[PDB]
């Protein structure tokens, strides 16, 4: 049939919207509770390197 | 479990 | 100059908003629905296997409507989340 | 002596496998067994991935992450096979049995959602720089070092606190 | 801003909706084909 | 920094302080034990180190916040017209503390409309809102007017060292951006500089409605691009 | 001799290896753990209570039993109802009935063993809000 294909496409779109929503809402717990702040230890080096990259150029990084 | 002593 | 401007400021009416902030959340939630409907229809038109000279016309009109709506709802939603424009 | 001291390079106990995958942990071996009875090349890829990451995840805890994708895949196969038989309505007794099986597994799905949300809210949603009770003593001493010390100053400490400083 | 209990309810609702819709999709795919 | 918005009808204040204490330095260094033994002894005597600051805000403020360069500080408490603030560590003689406060107010209290036309506005903005007894050494006061605003008249109640006008892009400023009017002042004192800066500008309805129009043109361009990308085949 | 070419043998071996790996078999060797423990009363403990990162060595065997039974039941549900319906009841005049009975009983046993798993897990984590019992 053809109505089956359109139904499946619409259903897949709605399902993926719900998937994105569920994922992001599950991750936002620590940002909602305390603040938007950097975590554990290696992320701090990653964040200081990203800052150095965005302040200086790519060649300097 | 992080990159830290235990 | 200070004197005159002070007198003007102190002899005028206050600022009246166009649309109150308390109302804008409802307007945003409604305009988002309208935008979704119109844009999703114009994507159906893109999938349509009809001629090109008519697909162009329908897509252009629908996008010219959906874009106006989407801009208005972007303004309203941004104002409602706490990021004032 | 250093790689032995980091908490992320330690073996895993069995509860941590149930804590990180609610019921996907006993659908993962079944999905691998079911991929063996229909051996295709893509399936051979999944089987090799499964075995290797199973070993490497139990030997080091930080390698459990790499095990989580394939598990899902394997689980998503097994469950799917079940639903191909008991969610196919195409007779009272057969309908009743299909309903029983599919309803039990749908219940397990909902319970998976609940368990995942609880584990996320309880265990994996806290920063190490602020402690709840708030106790904020790291950022107070770091901001004191940043405000009341010379800019060209060397601070000695254990390596765990290097980056943060 | 949003609270903690509210974010918990939102996450749980998103999960429940997603699982229900994947079950419906699977039932329609397995039955009608 | 004072941000004015006609679409939301709000005025937002963001202040960045760089505070120091010029009192006597502490001999023998800081001993948290001695500070706690002073606290629990209930010695509320007037001490020469800062434990809590009291900010006096305009009446009707909302959405207060208090952060510093390392994150958000949780020891802050709002009372009518007053915002009490406790730094991360007490500020003894010779110590520094750089921090940031912010709040929101209704635009209808600072902005009035001219009587000759509904597009000429006059704003009266306070120059200082800080702690009671404080001295300032360098003040940079920036006012941000919406995108299509054209400044017509400016004046300050006290002499300033500089004044300038430029533009700065923001969250939805696809065009040139917000008009930034900056004043520079040197030696200011907390409660003797209580004047207000007066700005008269023009903002026509065209500039009011041009912002959603710009967002709409961006979205329409993206949609035309999608259509173009889905009407040509790359098959071999 | 035409036996290292059978799919069932390799399937059994690989599934068993995976089950032993997820039952924390390497933990009992990288750390020399005791086989069991003795209760204050004096009976065998079989499980380290209130501990989440430590265990005895018999817990691995218990979890191997549990996981193997669950996987075998799932495999029987997917592939094995036809086999044992053809091999158990030879009347074959009512065949959908027997299939329904066997499938429902397999689901019931799967539920029982999942409840047992969640019980032995709440022994280690005494505050777990979904015991499923
Ligand atoms: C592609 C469509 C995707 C659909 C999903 C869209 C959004 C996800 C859903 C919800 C997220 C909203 C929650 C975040 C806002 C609060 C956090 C916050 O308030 O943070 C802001 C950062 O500003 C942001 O970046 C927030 C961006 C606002 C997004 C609003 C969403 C509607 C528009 C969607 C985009 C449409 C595309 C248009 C392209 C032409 C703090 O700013 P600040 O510290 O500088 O203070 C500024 C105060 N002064 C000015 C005085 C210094
Ligand atoms: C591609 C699929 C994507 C699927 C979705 C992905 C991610 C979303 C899932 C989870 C994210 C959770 C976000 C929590 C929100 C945190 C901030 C907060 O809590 O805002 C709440 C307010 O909320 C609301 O009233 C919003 C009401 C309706 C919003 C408009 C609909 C949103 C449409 C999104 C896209 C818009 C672009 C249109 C373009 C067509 C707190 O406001 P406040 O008190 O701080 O504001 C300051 C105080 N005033 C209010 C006075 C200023
Ligand atoms: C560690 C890596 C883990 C890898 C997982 C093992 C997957 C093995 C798959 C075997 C499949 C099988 O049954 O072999 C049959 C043929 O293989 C053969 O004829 C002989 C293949 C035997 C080698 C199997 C691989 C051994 C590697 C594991 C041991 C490594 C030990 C290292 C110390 C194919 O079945 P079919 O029915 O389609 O045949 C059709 C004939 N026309
Ligand atoms: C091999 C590929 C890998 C992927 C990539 O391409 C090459 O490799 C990245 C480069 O590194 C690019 C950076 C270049 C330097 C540039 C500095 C600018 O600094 C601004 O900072 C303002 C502060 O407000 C100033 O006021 C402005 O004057 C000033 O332009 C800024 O635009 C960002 C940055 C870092 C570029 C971003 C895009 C990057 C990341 C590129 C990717 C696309
Ligand atoms: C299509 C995509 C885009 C749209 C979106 O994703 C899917 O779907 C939106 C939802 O509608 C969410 C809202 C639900 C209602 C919820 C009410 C709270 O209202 C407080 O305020 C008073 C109100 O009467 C009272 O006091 C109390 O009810 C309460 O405290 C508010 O805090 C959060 C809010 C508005 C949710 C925010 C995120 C939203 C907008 C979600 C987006 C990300
Ligand atoms: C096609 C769609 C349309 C219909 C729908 O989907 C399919 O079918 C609805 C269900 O009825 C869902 C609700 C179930 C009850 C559940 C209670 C929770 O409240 C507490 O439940 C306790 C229990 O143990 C916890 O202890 C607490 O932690 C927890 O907060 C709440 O969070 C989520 C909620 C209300 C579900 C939300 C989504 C609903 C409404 C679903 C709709 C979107
Ligand atoms: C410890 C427990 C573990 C569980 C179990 O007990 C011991 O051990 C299971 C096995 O894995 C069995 C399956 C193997 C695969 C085999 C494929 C056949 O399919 C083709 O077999 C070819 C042969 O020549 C022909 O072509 C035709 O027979 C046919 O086309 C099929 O008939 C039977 C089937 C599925 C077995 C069913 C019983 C199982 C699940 C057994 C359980 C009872
Ligand atoms: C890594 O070594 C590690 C990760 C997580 C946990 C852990 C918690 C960490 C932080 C917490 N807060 C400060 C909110 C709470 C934690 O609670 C846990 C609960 C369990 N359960 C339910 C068995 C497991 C882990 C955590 C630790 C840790 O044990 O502290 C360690
Ligand atoms: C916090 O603010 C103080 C005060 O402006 C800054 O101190 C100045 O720092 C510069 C650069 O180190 C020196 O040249 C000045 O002499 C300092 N002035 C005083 C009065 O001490 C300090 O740098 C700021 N710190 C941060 C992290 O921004
Ligand atoms: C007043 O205006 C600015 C203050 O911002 C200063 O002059 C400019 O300063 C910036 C800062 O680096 C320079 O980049 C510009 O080149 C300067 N000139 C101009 C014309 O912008 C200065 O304090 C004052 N300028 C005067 C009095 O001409």
């Amino acid at each position: 049939s053809c109505v089956l294909s359109v139904f499946q496409t619409i259903l897949k779109l709605v399902i993926f919207v719900a998937i994105f929503g569920a994922a992001i809402s599950s991750r936002l717990f620590a940002v909602i509770k305390f603040e938007s702040i950097i975590h554990e230890f290696d992320p701090w080096f990653n964040y200081r390197a990203t800052k150095y990259l965005v302040n200086n150029s790519f060649y300097k990084f | 479990y992080a990159n830290a002593t235990s | 100059t200070y004197e005159q401007l002070y007198k003007e400021f102190h002899s005028s009416k206050s600022f009246q908003p166009f649309i109150h902030l308390d109302t804008q959340p409802k307007f945003a939630i409604c305009g988002l629905i309208v935008t979704l409907a119109v844009l999703s229809s114009a994507l159906f038109a893109v999938g349509s296997k009809s001629s090109y000279i008519k697909k162009l016309f329908f897509y252009t009109i629908l996008s010219v409507i959906g874009s106006l709506f989407a801009g208005l709802t972007t303004v309203f939603a941004s104002n409602s989340f706490g990021v004032y424009v | 002596p250093i790689i032995a001291s980091v908490s992320e390079h330690q073996p895993v106990s069995w509860p941590a496998f149930f804590f990180d995958t609610h019921f996907l942990i006993w659908l993962f071996p079944a999905g691998v067994f079911l991929l063996f009875l229909d051996l295709k090349d893509e399936h051979v890829f999944v089987i090799a991935y499964s075995v290797l990451c199973s070993y490497f995840a139990g030997v080091m805890v930080r390698l459990m992450l790499t095990l989580t994708p394939v598990i899902c895949v394997s689980a998503a196969v097994a469950l799917s096979k079940i639903f191909d038989i008991y969610l196919d309505f195409k007779k009272p007794a057969a309908l009743l049995a299909k309903l029983i099986v599919s309803g039990s597994f749908i219940f397990y799905l909902y319970l998976f959602v609940f368990h995942s949300t609880w584990v996320t809210r309880t265990a994996y949603s806290s920063p190490s720089v602020v402690l709840p009770s708030l106790i904020d003593d790291f950022r107070e001493a770091y901001y004191w070092l940043r405000m009341n010390s010379d800019e060209d100053s060397k601070v000695a400490a254990w390596w765990d606190y290097g980056y943060q400083i | 801003m949003i609270s903690d209990e509210q974010l918990n309810s939102l996450a749980i609702t998103f999960g429940i909706v997603m699982m229900t819709l994947i079950v419906i999709y699977h039932a329609v795919d397995s039955t009608m084909s | 920094d004072i941000w004015l918005s006609h679409w939301a009808s709000t005025i937002q204040f963001e202040e960045y302080y760089e505070l120091t204490n010029k009192a006597a330095k502490l001999s023998k260094g800081f001993s948290r034990l001695e500070l706690m033994k002073q606290i629990q002894t209930q010695n509320m005597r007037q001490t020469h180190f800062v434990t809590v600051l009291d900010m006096l805000l305009p009446e009707g403020a909302t959405d207060h916040y208090f952060t510093d360069l390392v994150g958000l500080v949780s020891t802050s408490h709002a009372e009518r017209d007053h915002f009490f603030i406790r730094p991360r560590f007490p500020i003894f003689g010779g110590w520094n503390y750089n921090f940031t406060v912010g709040w929101t107010n209704k635009l209808s209290d600072f902005l009035h409309v001219s009587s000759g036309s509904d597009e000429k506005f006059v704003a009266s903005i306070p120059i200082l809102n800080g702690p009671p007894d404080t001295v300032y050494d360098n003040v940079e006061l920036s006012v941000f007017l919406p995108e299509g605003a054209e400044i017509f008249d400016i004046d300050s109640p006290v002499p300033f060292t500089n004044v300038s006008i430029e533009t700065q892009k923001s969250y939805f400023d696809l065009n040139k951006g917000h008009v930034k009017l900056t004043f520079s002042y040197r030696n200011l004192i907390s409660q003797v500089a209580n004047g207000q800066v007066l700005i008269k500008y023009d903002y026509p309805k065209s500039s009011f409605f041009k912002k959603p129009l710009s967002i709409a043109c961006y979205i329409f361009t993206a949609l035309m691009g999608v259509f173009v990308l889905k009407t040509l085949n790359m098959n071999v | 001799f035409s036996i290292i070419s059978s799919r069932i043998i390799w399937a059994t071996l690989s599934t068993f290896f995976i089950i032993c790996m997820i039952s924390a078999y390497m933990f009992n060797q990288i750390r020399n753990t005791q086989l069991a423990g003795v209760g204050p009363k004096g009976e065998v403990m079989y499980f380290l209570p209130n501990e989440f990162q430590h265990q005895f060595a018999i817990e691995t065997q218990v979890m191997v039993l549990i996981y193997g039974t669950l996987a075998a039941l799932v495999v029987v549900l997917v592939k094995g109802i036809q086999f044992l319906r053809s091999h158990l009841y030879p009347e074959t005049k009512k065949a959908y009935f027997i299939d329904a009975i066997l499938a429902s009983f397999c689901a019931l046993f799967i539920y029982v063993f999942f409840a047992a798993l969640t019980t032995v897990f709440t022994i280690k984590s005494p505050a777990y809000p979904f015991p499923l019992l």
